[PDB]
């Protein structure tokens, strides 16, 4: 039997958020000049001539 | 008829390379004006007579609006 009051509830939520799916599009990224590019050992790669 | 035309066309030993030079200078000069609104590194330019193309690389991925605004 339908009791109107007992069937009533209050539903919570967050107010007015915005969901961003992609996550790296906000990153702009650049490389050092590849002639002067260096490895883990603090010693240049592509240096022998 | 005789018309004043103090400019360049073909029919000369000089016209080809010199037009290539002038287009190179023109595009090098223009391409240093897009720099007022974008950051890019000119990777390659080619000029051959009746056409020319320049490639350029960005700090990020390309969008429609950058293409449109660059074109304008």
């Amino acid at each position: 039997q339908f009791d109107f009051r007992a069937s009533m509830h209050m539903l919570t939520s967050n107010l007015t958020f915005t969901v961003y799916s992609d996550l790296l599009a906000f990153v702009s990224a650049d490389t050092v000049e590849p002639i002067n590019a260096v490895a883990f050992d603090n010693m240049r790669i592509m240096n022998e001539l | 008829k005789k018309i004043q035309y103090g400019a360049v066309a073909s029919g000369e030993k000089q016209t080809k390379a010199a037009n290539s030079i002038a287009n190179l200078a023109l595009i090098k000069t223009v391409l240093s004006r897009i720099s007022n609104k974008y950051s890019f590194a000119t990777k390659i330019i080619r000029v051959d007579g009746d056409d020319n193309y320049a490639v350029l690389q960005f700090n990020t991925e390309v969008t429609k609006q950058m293409v449109q605004d660059v074109s304008n």
